[PDB]
């Protein structure tokens, strides 16, 4: 086979809508089983001051007693199905999924349909689970890197509704009611903003009939603002932790740029490393080359995360306080070798990375079904595998050149640090050092 | 023929001065890093060996005092011991060189 | 989609399984019997030194051109082992496949394991074995299997404290002479074809311990941590028997992981039960060790100290009432739809699809398609659940636990 017969042979992901507001889609495959979600474009994005951590609450309530069936008779069904069911709530992105097998669909759609539509709501359930969330919450007060990403969110964002957290503050959470939060319910779900994402051994005549069979009676008939990216720093010394965490991110383009891919391809040559990988003295790249050899970094990522429009082209390494100077010099210094000295080998290994990393994410049920999902709230439409061989052929290194001088070169950073930060040096040593005058 | 350029390498050998102090071959070379590395990268016995020998040789300059006639290491039976080593590691210096450019 | 898998056992002693579908992500496993159960107690921690060295220098390809031209490439090599087992997995795009197929020719078949890369190897198993048991269940499960195995099964995954640099690299090469011989060797992939592997497979390897009993016992770890762990294990059934299948599936009747998050295990009755019976936040589940010539089968619990042993009573008598043939039968039949989805969505991607279809092949000797299996779930009487559980009851006992356990009982209260 050849590159021709890699992107020839492909699946074509059919599309539909209902006329409630319903954007339907499902691509085929090969398995003997499937994964239906439904995707809501509501986070944290789509809230207001006073209610932080409503979305989280749903996701976290939306299983304890159904309309018609009781307290727990929903997960009954659905362990009786013998089928996986998850949720979780980024802060623009919702997700419902069912992972299950393909004889009991008009069971998972109907089922899916009490997930989305036909949920109730008691005020014992209230009152345990937000037990259950204080104590989930104790949960997540070690967990380091979500505290790191919450810190960088939470100073980049001043004012707006991104730099919400999902799970909001506690005493956001202990004063709610159940009125308020389907007032939520009745405002922020409603019409369009809904795609019912299947993948597997289904067809979309079949998961067309299941959505007009099951989801009509939705009713489906206001927000999507700016987002201000202030960059700061925001610091946490607390030495009674071992490692430390530092993050440092730039604004992000987002999705209506193909500089998303520019600093993919970018992003790949820097990218990740952890202190269990094999062979250290000889990686590609220079950045882990050097982090082996004075031995700096417990671990690191280099990466992007983007809304709409906006977003974190970020970096987060985890090391010890007597080296993080060094870590963080050396980190700028590949930033501005991409900025300045962008030669073609670098630029053709990290193309080689993105075709690795790319498809084989791309996989499975999950993945496939999450892609179409979030890529139909957000686009309008699913990008074929041919648009991505393309928009990998289209960048090189004057492309790379050009993303780089204005991304990164003296722009104002957000830099969240947490731990033993006695070390790392201030904002002014980072813009200082953030360009280079050609040293 | 092949057997003069051999008597022209005895003399040689017996002139430079390094067998007057005990001394073998692969113990006077100067140090780059990749000589640090063929060091590091040795067997015991033998760094134990190299490091006595150099340990002698430096008395012996202390006091400027040549050893005996009979502790002269003779001509072709020193172990030619770090040319595998150095070989491999100047190999590996090549191939980051041929692989980088 | 015409497509479907191809196979070849060369009789020489590998195994060739390649599926040419159309997928872009092509993956290569080579599959051995080079486990922990092959080393003994004065190699210990060589299969984990041997994991670790996946990037040295073989016989003409040093490790600088092997970790470079691979990373240019772009292909990522992953290398995974069990007490059976070790597997060398390639990942990559689908028409890269022969460079990296030499390097893994390279990695397999041409050792020269250098010492001073050897020593800073030793420095990496100080680092993995602190990765390693940072986290509690695993050190729990190397317990287990320490406390039910008088030979080779017993031993870690890993390198114990003392073998950390007292282990030198002829050790390996010897282990090399002696176990990675020709006729042991499966060679499985996903996106290439038939002749490639059978070219490579067949001019490209060219080279050509005993049986564990059941020692009985109980380990225990004072560790004082507020988090209570315990592991309660009776040796069942071994590989191939469709008792095995009906353990595995008495395992979905008592319960397994929770398949709705933010669940309370609703149709898993253990913890259904043992609610009813310990009412506290605890956390409950059942396990299944299966092997080639023995096997094992128990359950495993995190609790808070204050309540430990009373969970244990309540399972036990839950295993007890279970045994004693108190249940339902389309619960049965549920259960093994359970285990339907549960093989079927274990072949979801390319990956673990490729793991357990070439560790199936490397067992069984030959392929078996996984819809007959999914019969084979179906097909099995209720009777031999039952006395499966009788089974375990009547058996002996293997108790590894860890935490505070002054609240815990040792065997007469269990």
């Amino acid at each position: 086979a050849t590159y021709a017969q890699a992107l020839q042979s492909v699946p074509e992901t059919q599309v539909s809508q209902l006329d409630n507001g319903l954007r339907v889609a499902s691509e085929q495959s090969s398995q003997p089983t499937c994964t239906v979600g439904v995707w809501i474009d509501a986070g944290s994005r789509y809230e207001t001051e006073k209610n932080n951590g409503a979305g989280y609450f749903v996701e976290h309530l939306a299983f304890k007693g159904t309309k018609n069936r009781p307290g727990n008779a929903l997960e009954k069904e659905v362990e009786s199905m013998g089928a996986h069911l998850n949720a979780y709530s980024t802060r623009e992105h919702t997700a419902y999924y069912i992972k299950a097998l393909s004889k009991d669909l008009p069971k998972a759609v109907e089922l899916l349909a009490d997930i989305v539509q036909n949920c109730s709501l008691e005020d014992s359930q209230i009152e345990k689970e937000r037990d259950v969330i204080l104590q989930e919450l104790q949960e997540n007060d070690t967990s380091m890197r979500d505290v790191v990403f919450n810190y960088l969110h939470a100073t980049a964002f001043q004012g707006t509704p991104l730099a919400q957290s999902v799970e909001g503050p506690s005493e956001n959470v202990r004063k709610l009611s159940r009125a308020d939060l389907t007032e939520y319910l009745s405002r922020h779900y409603k019409a369009p903003r809904m795609v019912l994402a299947a993948a597997g051994g289904l067809e979309h005549r079949q998961l067309l009939d299941l959505a007009q069979k099951h989801f009509s009676g939705l009713s489906g008939t206001p927000t999507l603002t700016p987002c201000r990216f202030t960059g700061s720093e925001i610091r946490h010394r607390e030495d009674g932790l071992p490692l430390a965490h530092v993050a440092i991110a730039v604004e992000g383009p987002g999705w209506a740029n193909p500089d998303n891919v520019a600093l993919q391809v970018a992003n790949a040559i820097i990218g990740h490393y952890d202190c269990t990988y094999g062979g250290g003295m000889h990686l590609s790249s220079p950045l882990a080359s050097v982090a082996v050899t004075n031995k700096l970094c417990q671990s690191f990522q280099t990466f992007n995360i983007c809304y709409a429009d906006t977003g974190l082209l970020g970096a987060h390494f985890v090391c010890d306080h007597m080296s993080i100077d060094d870590m963080m010099f050396v980190l700028q210094g590949q930033w501005m070798r991409l900025c300045t000295s962008a030669t073609e080998s670098e630029v053709v290994r990290g193309k080689n990375l993105l075709r690795n990393a790319l498809v084989s994410h791309l996989d499975g049920t999950t993945p496939v079904c999450e892609d179409i999902g979030r890529s139909l709230l957000t686009y309008g439409r699913r990008i074929p595998l041919a648009e991505w061989e393309s928009r990998i052929a289209e960048v090189d290194a004057r492309v790379v050149r050009e993303v780089c001088s204005k991304y990164f070169y003296d722009q104002c950073p957000a830099v969240a640090g947490f731990g033993p930060i006695e070390q790392l040096p201030d904002y002014n040593r980072i813009r200082s050092g953030m360009f280079w005058l050609r040293f | 023929s092949s057997k003069w350029l051999e008597g022209i390498r005895k003399w040689y050998y017996n002139a430079a001065g390094f067998n007057k102090l005990g001394l073998m071959r692969d113990d006077t070379i100067h140090e780059n890093d990749d000589v640090k590395e063929a060091i590091r990268r040795l067997p015991e016995n033998l760094y134990n060996d190299r490091v006595f020998r150099i340990k002698r040789a430096l008395d012996l300059s202390m006091r400027q005092q040549i050893l005996p006639k009979e502790q002269w290491t003779k001509y072709e039976e020193d172990k030619f011991y770090l040319e595998p080593y150095l070989k491999e590691v100047i190999r590996e210096r090549k191939e980051r060189e041929e692989w980088t450019k | 989609h015409p497509q479907d898998l191809e196979f070849t056992r060369l009789p020489n002693g590998l195994v060739i399984a390649s599926l040419e579908n159309y997928a872009p992500a092509s993956r290569i496993g080579l599959f051995i019997k080079a486990g922990s159960r092959y080393e003994n107690f004065n190699n210990l921690g060589t299969s984990h030194l041997l994991r670790l060295a996946s990037s040295l220098t073989t016989k003409g390809a040093s490790s600088f051109k092997i970790t470079r031209g691979i990373e240019a490439v772009g292909g990522k090599l992953s290398v995974t082992s069990t007490r059976e087992n070790m597997a060398y997995t390639v990942e990559c795009l689908r028409d890269d496949v022969d460079i990296l197929m030499e390097f893994l020719l390279n990695v397999t078949t041409a050792p020269e394991f250098r010492r001073w890369e050897v020593a800073a190897l030793q420095s990496q198993l100080r680092i993995d074995k602190a990765v390693a048991f940072q986290n509690p269940q695993a050190h729990v499960i190397e317990n287990l299997h320490a406390a039910a195995y008088r030979n080779a099964l017993a031993n870690s995954l890993y390198c114990p404290d003392y073998r950390i640099g007292k282990v030198t690299p002829d050790e390996l090469h010897d282990y090399v002479q002696n176990h990675f011989t020709s006729a042991r060797m499966a060679l499985i992939g996903l996106g290439v074809s038939h002749p490639v592997l059978k070219q490579v497979a067949e001019q490209f390897l060219n080279i050509r311990g005993a049986k564990a009993k059941y020692r009985g016992g109980e380990i225990r770890e004072q560790n004082g941590d507020s988090l209570v762990h315990a592991a309660l294990v009776a040796e069942s059934a071994a590989i191939g028997s469709a008792e095995a299948n009906a353990f595995s599936v008495l395992q979905h009747v008592l319960g397994a992981g929770p398949h709705v998050k933010r669940g309370s295990n609703a149709t898993s009755s253990l913890y259904q039960a043992v609610a009813k019976g310990v009412h506290q936040p605890f956390d409950v589940s059942a396990f299944n060790a299966s092997y080639s010539d023995s096997g094992l089968f128990g359950f495993y619990t995190i609790s808070q100290a204050a309540s430990a042993g009373d969970v244990i009573k309540a399972a036990y008598n839950q295993v007890k009432t279970i045994a004693q043939g108190n249940l339902s039968n389309p619960d049965v039949q549920a259960a093994k739809n359970k285990l339907k989805a549960g093989y079927l969505m274990s072949v979801e991607s390319s990956e673990g699809f490729l793991d357990e279809v070439g560790c199936q092949a490397l067992a069984a000797g030959s392929y078996t398609p996984p819809s007959t299996v999914l019969q084979q779930i179906d097909a099995v009487a209720d009777a031999d659940v039952i006395n499966a559980a009788k089974k375990f009851v009547s058996g002996r006992k293997s108790m590894a636990a860890s935490g505070n356990l002054g609240h815990t009982p040792f065997i007469d209260e269990l």
